[PDB]
């Protein structure tokens, strides 16, 4: 399974800079291309080396669709303004989500296309692709308006077609980076926390992709146990950790599990001075 | 508005061992609105060479961020991370335990 | 491939 | 670098009223004001702005191209660098040009449309200003023709972002920012991509009809004009006003619209030709 995501970020900052459009494409865990309104460029940028072959016609016609909802979004911001009814004054966050996931076969299984206004739901394509979910009033004003433009049926079409064959591509063009799968390289760490307990903590490092499960047990029942959210190395790998506190002498008890799609079989690890 | 504090994290992008270049992470997230000011620093100073990733959000539409310097740790020098938000009255700093 | 997008 | 910003805008009326701010270093800290090239020679005998600068009464003498530092003390310099330029552009000093559309005001969405300014005062430049717009106004030459000047803005490809009202101004050969005072405003509209309704004489009345929940329905005459109603629901599920059609001419075409979107039309309704 894979999946393709845009996401893009438009701030009003009044007085201190000018609205800015940020979007980001992602291949999975993998960012590959970046837009910034607040570059001298002004064009889409390649962000993965798998994606720089990609030719002058594939930077010239993503800029002008990215540029374009750079300008539609920015102005979604002084629309959101009215029908809120809110001061010309205050800084304002226009967040959209789109993309779809594919199957090991290479066929479509879900889409997605979100906004967020403050930080709030606003309006979202629901999971059958063919109506609006509207979060408030403001929102059915863009739903009902959305339904008269017929949105739905061209980002359905879209969202089944065209992002679904862009991912396909995208995963041949970069496979030995998109359809590589890093196992975890896994080592436990005891510290002393009181005379009685001790603290014991599973780490997980250089995992791609993100998804991963670090669980731990005592005699074989789940545990729920501190758990880090999974952390970029930087590299593109990922690292995570689980920490639980085990009483003085009961180390040999407690067992941690590791589940990822780079291992054959689930991981079981055991405290071992 | 919703307003969101952020997580922070501090860590090395290698296993540390002094001596030995590596890179230094302050991983930021959960957080809203998106402005956000971080810093890496070393010995209470803020490092002037560091990097950053382009802002994105996650399904909550939580922002996150990477930040990062290259950097050769000691037994000597301390590292840490200070992050400012709207959230906070004052920079929150988290230090990079190696323990 | 980036999507056409629309007003509110 | 600090970001230097007018408040309310840089675009500003003789007694008027614009701020200048600076902000540096996270607030709007104390500042100094640079006119033009003068980057190391600050205005105003280097007063400190100690929150902003309000210039209450605008004169001409306020237009200019201002640059501001903001102050930092552990600072080698104490000052910051050079922030962005603003230039404040004073109006009302010459009499207003006219500002026409080409072909006209609606224009469908994705085609350009032409904003013609033009006078019978001999301007150098034209400066064409979309209302409510933080961006510097655009600037066109003046072209001198049949003792009239004139100059023609392109706006397009047609989005709903290009729609709303339009305004604008002359400058002299030797006072450009110096503006005339601002012309009557044009408000541009755009058609689609909203499905268009259905337009019929009922079985009389001409019907706009839609299952789209157009909230205004507008009548249009090819001669040109407007009538206007509010959408009522009925018969099935469908949104459409019924306009009176009078007690002599044809070739009429309807567009849905919506509330708290003037300036954002469907496309029209085929033609109707009514005998
Ligand atoms: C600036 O001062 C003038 C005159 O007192 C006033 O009309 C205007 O509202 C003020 N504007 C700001 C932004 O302070
Ligand atoms: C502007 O467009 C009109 C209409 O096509 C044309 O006649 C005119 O020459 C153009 N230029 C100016 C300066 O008006």
């Amino acid at each position: 399974s894979h999946s393709m995501r845009y996401f893009s970020t438009s701030v009003s900052r009044p007085g201190r800079g000018e609205p800015r459009f940020i979007a980001v494409g992602y291949v999975d865990d993998t960012q590959f291309v970046r837009f910034d309104s607040d570059a001298a460029s002004q064009r889409m940028e390649p962000r993965a080396p798998w994606i720089e072959q990609e030719g002058p016609e594939y930077w010239d016609e993503e800029t002008g669709k990215v540029k374009a909802h750079s300008q539609t979004d920015r102005e979604n911001l002084r629309i959101a303004l009215r029908y809120y009814n809110q001061s010309e004054a205050g800084s304002h966050t226009l967040q959209m989500m789109f993309g779809c996931d594919v199957g090991s076969d290479g066929r479509f299984l879900r889409g997605y296309h979100q906004y967020a206004y403050d930080g709030k739901d606003y309006i979202a394509l629901k999971e059958d692709l063919r109506s609006w979910t509207a979060a408030d009033m403001a929102a059915q004003i863009t739903k009902r308006k959305w339904e008269a433009a017929h949105v739905a049926e061209q980002q359905r079409a879209y969202l089944e077609g065209t992002c679904v064959d862009g991912l396909r591509r995208y995963l041949e063009n970069g496979k030995e980076t998109l359809q590589r799968t890093d196992p975890p390289k896994t080592h436990m760490t005891h510290h002393p926390i009181s005379d009685h307990e001790a603290t014991l903590r599973c780490w997980a490092l250089g995992f791609y992709p993100a998804e991963i499960t670090l669980t731990w047990q005592r005699d074989g029942e789940d545990q729920t146990t501190e758990l880090v959210e999974t952390r970029p190395a930087g590299d593109g790998t990922f690292q995570k950790w689980a920490a639980v506190v085990v009483p003085s002498g009961e180390e040999q008890r407690y067992t941690c599990h590791v589940q990822h799609e780079g291992l054959p079989k689930p991981l079981t690890l055991r405290w071992e001075p | 508005m919703i307003q969101r504090t952020p997580k922070i994290q501090v860590y090395s992008r290698h296993p540390a061992e002094n001596g030995k270049s590596n890179f230094l992470n302050c991983y930021v997230s959960g957080f809203h609105p998106s402005d956000i000011e971080v810093d890496l620093l070393k010995n209470g100073e803020r490092i002037e060479k560091v990097e950053h990733s382009d802002l994105s959000f996650s399904k909550d539409w939580s922002f996150y961020l990477l930040y990062y310097t290259e950097f050769t740790p000691t037994e000597k020098d301390e590292y840490a991370c200070r992050v400012n938000h709207v959230t906070l009255s004052q920079p929150k700093i988290v230090k990079w335990d190696r323990d | 491939r980036y999507p056409l997008t629309f007003g509110w | 670098k600090p970001f230097l910003s007018a408040w309310p805008s840089a675009v500003v009326p003789r007694g008027g009223h614009v701020t200048l701010r600076c902000h540096y270093r996270h607030r709007f800290n104390n500042f100094m004001l640079y006119k033009e090239d003068r980057i190391h020679v600050p205005i105003f005998h280097g007063r400190l702005f100690q929150e902003s600068f309000n210039m209450s009464p605008v004169t001409t003498a306020h237009a200019g191209n201002y640059t501001c530092r903001g102050s930092h003390p552990h600072s080698p310099t104490g000052w910051s660098a050079a922030s962005n330029p603003v230039v404040i552009m004073v109006t009302g000093n010459h009499r207003k040009p006219s500002l026409l559309a080409h072909p006209g005001p609606l224009v469908k969405s994705g085609e350009r449309v032409i904003l013609q300014c033009w006078s019978d005062i001999m301007f150098e430049h034209f400066f064409l200003h979309k209302e409510g717009i933080s961006k510097d106004p655009s600037r066109l030459v003046g072209q001198i023709h049949d003792g009239v000047s004139k100059a023609n803005f392109s706006i397009g490809p047609m989005m709903f972002a290009l729609a709303g009202t339009y305004r604008c101004y002359g400058s002299v050969t030797h006072t450009p920012y110096q503006l005339s005072a601002p012309s009557d405003p044009l408000d541009i509209v755009v058609t689609g991509p909203y499905e268009k309704p259905s337009l019929s004489a009922q079985p009389v009345t001409l019907s706009c009809s839609s299952r789209s929940s157009y909230d205004m329905y507008h009548l249009s005459r090819e001669g040109g004009a407007e009538r206007r109603l509010p959408a009522v629901r009925k018969v099935n599920r469908t949104f459409q006003a019924d306009f009176p059609l009078g007690p002599h001419g044809g070739t009429y075409r309807c567009f849905g619209s919506f509330r708290h979107s003037p300036y954002e039309w469907s496309d029209p309704s085929d033609p109707l030709l009514v005998s």
